[PDB]
């Protein structure tokens, strides 16, 4: 029989990740 | 004999990682 | 002459894009 066939193509790109988590809460305000 | 057929497509890539954190909140207002 | 063996499976696709940025952090408590 003949030569082995060429490698198949790369798979498709995965889906985008989830939204990031919310930022860190601000520090407490100054009494002043 | 003839060359073999092309291989199957690879698996789908893994879904992406989570987005970057939101920006840190500002400090509270003064009293 | 028979056909050669089918080629290797493709490699895994690219990893997905990272998600969109998270929401802004809340303001700190008032002083």
């Amino acid at each position: 029989y003949g030569k082995p066939g060429p490698d198949g193509p790369d798979g498709p790109k995965g889906k985008p990740g989830p939204k990031g988590k919310p930022g860190k809460p601000g520090k407490p305000g100054k009494p002043g | 004999g003839p060359d073999g057929d092309p291989g199957d497509p690879g698996d789908p890539g893994p879904d992406g990682r989570p987005g970057p954190d939101g920006p840190d909140g500002p400090a509270g207002d003064p009293g | 002459g028979p056909k050669g063996p089918k080629g290797p499976k493709g490699k895994p696709g690219p990893e997905g894009e990272p998600g969109e940025p998270g929401e802004p952090g809340p303001k700190g408590p008032k002083g």
